[PDB]
């Protein structure tokens, strides 16, 4: 199970604001650029 | 809204643990490669689980050596019969 | 919003990008969800859209109405833009906007392909038209303001043909060719 | 979606035998039985749970193989492994790897002599297991 | 810049300010050279100069910059190419005027 | 506004707005270098009045 | 943000009370509470938040008190302080000092001992 | 020579800061004396710290005046009761 | 802290690492989070960083500044670094510093990867440049001090190229190759 | 025709407080109580209830702040707002806007952390 769990890939994205878990955290785009659903929410 | 934060964090922690395990296994594989151990990722993972599962390290080492000798004998038998 | 932005550029003003008969297409207000630099980029894009809208408005104003068969065609030239050359001018303007429409459709396809695209990609892709449209709009505004009539408009187009923008030069050459085709048709009838 | 959990020795041994022999468990039943018999009565109370001895042995082996740079890399790797808290029985893993280690020089194709020294390790036997 | 922004938007990889600065370093050097050339060719031109005089000063600045970058060798290749494109574009109207005078006998 | 606020939290923080976006960051010395430097400055000069500083993300910068 | 280990406003107020009254912190607890209440109250903005306007007001007040030499000394000290640039809030300190100035000629209205009567 | 630059610069900066603080305190004392404010060095330092911490000068001045009036009333009561 | 150290090494002095025009890059103060021995080691590395900063300043001084058009170009090389050979020298210096920049970026990435790494790892990793840079800085300072002009600069570089430091030898070989490329270009023009 | 559920001024004030504080309505209860106390207090009539007089006062204040361009812009915007006729209480909105104007030239008097003591 640990080895089945071993086959998990994780994000290479790091930041110098984070040191304790550098598994990435998805900057999460903003101002339009989050796509149609966010634009509809903005509207 | 309160409850959802725990399961997401737990899942993230599990994924981080998995990534850490993967990194550790990669380090171990690199160590084996430098040491020319001949273990593959699946075999290395199985061995890691066995040691983590409490196998006696003297017993584990003897068993691993015997299993490797048996695997080599089986490969030699398969190559002699082929 | 990108689809909404293109619709505003396609002539569908919305709540963010308002079309004003006087001000044209403009960003309606500062919104709390955008960085002021994003507001500036939006205002530049809205400037381009305003110019496009004004071009479309001019096209409708001088081409969008069916020709009243008023017996005296000569007097149509005074108040209203009129004449076969005027129709050719409007047709040329629409042809020049056709490549812009095609580029807008390509942008739409790209945005449909990637929902994560930002306004910077559009600003890159649309910059060629952001340079083309202002010069043609200036030329058209000069024609309208000077009430250039008949083939004398062609002389102004030649004067405008001396612009420095290679794409504007080519576009004005296309328009001039269409107008010269009409002129040649009249000349053929006479000769 | 696998959570690390302690699985019975039979499952682990079965998977190990399958991967080592590259055959179905039905085809390794004799070998599985032999391994099971040997493994089934073997607890190491005599193994000293001390990573330092294993690390020193690994370093000496690497030096013997003229791989001092590799020895430094191994030291750094051990430091990183200690930094990670994934493994609990590092002494066991290191001992197993060293025992299963194959010398790339045995680089070359053989190793000069096998004058095993009294150096060795601890016997842990001292405790009443 | 758009490619960098796209890579930032994907957020898949750690992009640091140092990485971005290094990626822009050749472009930043080209920008510095262009800024100096532009300042000399245009900004150094007095505002009250005749358009002919402004043009001649710009053209001479372009020629001298071209000589400098050609003497600079391989390291200025991107800058030399930029300057060559600038020279070709700036001569295009001048060459056109020369052509019109030569072909039609009329200096327009 | 609640759904919009949830999006606004998940669509990238209003730090670009003059409203102070507090973001969670690692307190590790290598990761909290700004905070550690503020602490050292606070510890070192009794005349030091802390200026209002806006925290910006490196990606945001 | 370089915040000097500024002992809490309570500790600073206690030190101020002890210094002004000449009594220990334990003897000024009621006065400390009064100070905390006064400090916590919303105060209207100061009459002048401009360093130069505050300096001019100080000079005019000193001249009105016939302290022309003190007005010149104040202007010179203010120029020196402005050039030194050590203080971050010059306007606040100048306003405080101006507000705290006392005319030596006007005999201090000795706070009658009678205020103690209501304390009981 | 390399290692010395941090501590030596720190010491020089501390000495310069101390001299600057002394100069500022002397200027402030002279200003207080010319204005006849009646403030001592400790009280002046406290007021300076409060202003640096953002205290409203009108509120601070009113508080100081009230504290001085209270101290004078308490001294008068202590002298009348003694 | 590592990011600040690299920024100082990248030429951005901060509150911890102060740049002095006379002393160069220096650690600004004792930090409470560093052991004084760690402060000493960090400043020891800061000596190399200071040399790098001074090198970058020289690079800006001789390539980053517009050449004053003094009518006699031969004399521009004397006071100010000028001449095609001077441009080649600056280009070679920048090329030699490129590997150092790459190594610094790799160090930054590695330190970002593992929070348990210490400054000692950087000191190990950066020691090669701590040995390389001083000799090239001495050579450049000699070039500046002797006001070597034109091809005479090439001769000086050749004399210095015979140094004993293998890494310095390779770097000076790269610089000499660039200078010989310039010389060969001039020779090509003449021939 | 069910005029959009314009929540009562108390609910609107609570929503405004939540928006300004950036906290949920539940976290602003003390602030909501303070707001209710303020709103229930008798406020003096505004100094000027004439839209044009208010616009002129705003222009004069901007000129006093050396913002003559801003004064002209304010007068133009006020004329446009008066002509649009959408707002029913032009004088009240103008008075509010005047009260909310901030002088960019006056360096913000950084609110001492001590003000928080009275917030509780």
């Amino acid at each position: 199970l640990w080895e089945a769990a071993l086959t998990y890939e994780a994000s290479k994205r790091r930041c110098w604001e984070r040191v304790g878990c550098p598994p990435g955290h998805r900057e999460e785009p903003y101002l339009t650029e989050a796509g149609r659903d966010a634009f509809d929410k903005f509207c | 809204m309160a409850s959802s934060s725990g399961a997401g964090a737990a899942a993230a922690a599990a994924a981080a643990n998995l990534n850490a395990v993967r990194e550790t296994m990669d380090v171990l594989l690199e160590i084996s490669r430098i040491l020319n151990t001949g273990l593959d990722m699946e075999t290395l993972s199985i061995c890691v689980r066995l040691c983590e599962q409490g196998i006696n390290p003297e017993a584990l080492s003897s068993v691993i050596k015997e299993l490797r000798k048996a695997t080599e004998a089986l490969k030699a038998a398969e190559n002699m019969t082929s | 919003m990108i689809h909404e932005l293109l619709l505003a550029l396609s002539g569908y003003p919305g709540s963010i990008f308002t079309w004003n008969k006087r001000s044209g297409l403009q960003v309606s207000q500062d919104f709390p969800f955008l960085h002021p630099s994003e507001t500036s980029v939006l205002n530049r894009l809205c400037r381009l859209g305003t110019d496009y809208i004004r071009f479309t408005e001019f096209i409708e104003q001088y081409t969008g109405h069916v020709q009243q068969q008023d017996h005296h065609p000569s007097q149509q030239g005074q108040g209203g833009l009129h004449g076969i050359y005027l129709r050719a001018f409007c047709t040329g303007l629409d042809s020049v906007l056709q490549p812009y429409r095609q580029a807008l459709l390509d942008l739409e396809q790209e945005f449909l392909g990637d929902p994560h695209l930002s306004i910077s990609h559009v600003n890159y892709f649309l910059d060629q038209f952001q340079l083309l449209f202002p010069s043609v709009m200036v030329v058209v505004e000069q024609i309208k303001s000077q009430k250039i009539h008949g083939c004398q408009i062609l002389e102004t187009v030649y004067k405008h043909s001396c612009g420095g923008l290679p794409p504007v030069r080519s576009a004005l050459e296309k328009i001039l060719a269409v107008c010269h085709g009409v002129m040649y048709k009249q000349l053929s009838a006479w000769m | 979606m696998a959570t690390p959990d302690q699985k019975s020795p039979n499952v682990l041994l079965q998977n190990l035998c399958c991967r080592i022999l590259g055959r179905s468990e039905a085809d390794v039943a004799q070998q599985f039985q032999y391994a099971v018999r040997v493994i089934g009565s073997n607890f190491a109370p005599t193994v000293e749970r001390d990573e330092f001895l294993v690390a020193e042995k690994i370093k000496k082996e690497l030096i013997r193989q003229r791989r001092e740079a590799d020895a430094a890399l191994f030291s750094e790797l051990h430091r990183k492994l200690h930094s990670q808290g994934v493994l609990k029985n590092k002494w066991s893993i290191l001992y197993l790897l060293l025992s299963l280690s194959e010398d790339p020089r045995r680089q070359p194709s053989k190793v000069s002599s096998y004058a095993t020294l009294f150096a060795q390790a601890l016997p842990r036997d001292a405790h009443s297991t | 810049l758009a490619e960098i922004e796209k890579c930032i938007i994907n957020n898949d990889t750690t992009i640091t300010l140092a990485i971005v600065v290094d990626k822009l370093a050749p472009r930043l050097s080209q920008l510095k050279v262009l800024h100096k050339v532009f300042s000399t060719g245009v900004a150094e031109v007095p505002p009250d100069t005749r358009n002919v005089v402004r043009a001649s000063h710009l053209l001479n600045t372009l020629y001298k910059a071209i000589l400098e970058y050609d003497n600079v060798g391989e390291a200025s290749e991107q800058t030399v190419s930029l300057l060559f494109s600038l020279w070709v574009e700036t001569v295009r109207p001048y060459l056109q005027t020369v052509d019109e005078w030569i072909v039609h006998g009329h200096l327009w | 506004p609640d759904d919009r606020s949830w999006l606004e939290h998940h669509v990238v923080h209003q730090y670009w707005t003059a409203r102070p976006s507090q973001f969670p960051h690692s307190l590790h010395l290598h990761s909290n270098l700004a905070a550690v430097w503020d602490q050292h400055l606070y510890s070192s000069d009794p005349l030091y009045v802390p200026d209002d500083r806006v925290l910006v993300t490196e990606t945001q910068v």
